[PDB]
């Protein structure tokens, strides 16, 4: 309610606005199994090519 | 003038996490599959019809 | 028309190896009379701090 | 990785009876976290009016 | 590195007026433990005497 958000001086111009935000982390475990080393742990299904 | 990350340096500590450590064990399956003998010595006859 | 999904087989019991010891294009599986089998175990897995 | 055991004779004296060493082994994953957002302004007289 | 500092009239149009901006610093560095030894060998009947 009181900040500069692009060029709107947010308050003098009666505004407020909505500050939204996350933050995310992303890890796949894709190390050896009882089977062996370098296992990939999804497949995929895939249209075919034009 | 303001302060980077790089410029923190080693004030903001890195992360350990041991949830994608554990890996279950396998047992061997002709122990599961067949009939076991406990043995008290190296060797054991079994005679059979021939 | 996938036929067999509600397949299991005639009483056997059915053991799947997931110790990596099944090679890779040598064998699908095997069918036995586990009653033909012994594994004899004289000893079973034992640990030795050194 | 994983270590791999043998197969070993009773020897004092032959290689054959000698238990071999091998190394299991691990390797980093990581969860490095990163900012999404969005900032939604808009005027205080239109809140109201809503 | 060290944060800067001056000193700031009251002024709502003048340079002086305004605050400054200044940035503080950090770098790394590391304690890594290395090891220092010595065997000291010795008849036990020696040890038994003493």
């Amino acid at each position: 309610d009181q900040a500069t958000v692009g060029s709107i001086n947010l308050a003098e111009r009666d505004m407020i606005a909505l500050r939204l935000k996350a933050r995310f982390a992303y890890v796949l475990g894709n190390g050896a199994t009882a089977v062996g080393d370098n296992k990939t742990p999804v497949g995929a299904v895939v249209p075919d090519g034009s | 003038a303001d302060i980077s990350r790089s410029e923190v340096a080693t004030l903001i500590q890195e992360a350990y996490a041991n949830d994608l450590l554990a890996s279950a064990k396998k047992g061997s399956t002709v122990l599961q599959a067949f009939p076991t003998v406990n043995m008290g010595t190296k060797t054991t006859h079994l005679p059979v019809l021939a | 028309n996938p036929i067999f999904r509600d397949e299991s087989f005639n009483g056997f019991g059915t053991y799947f190896n997931a110790n990596g010891a099944w090679p890779v294009g040598v064998a699908e599986a095997l069918v036995v009379d586990s009653s033909r089998v012994r594994i004899g175990v004289r000893q079973d897995i034992t640990v030795k701090f050194l | 990785t994983l270590p791999g055991a043998s197969w070993v004779s009773e020897s004092a004296t032959e290689p054959e009876g000698v238990k071999p060493t091998s190394e299991a082994t691990w390797a980093d994953r990581t969860l490095v976290a990163e900012e999404v957002a969005v900032i939604i302004p808009v005027h205080e007289n239109v809140v109201d009016d809503a």
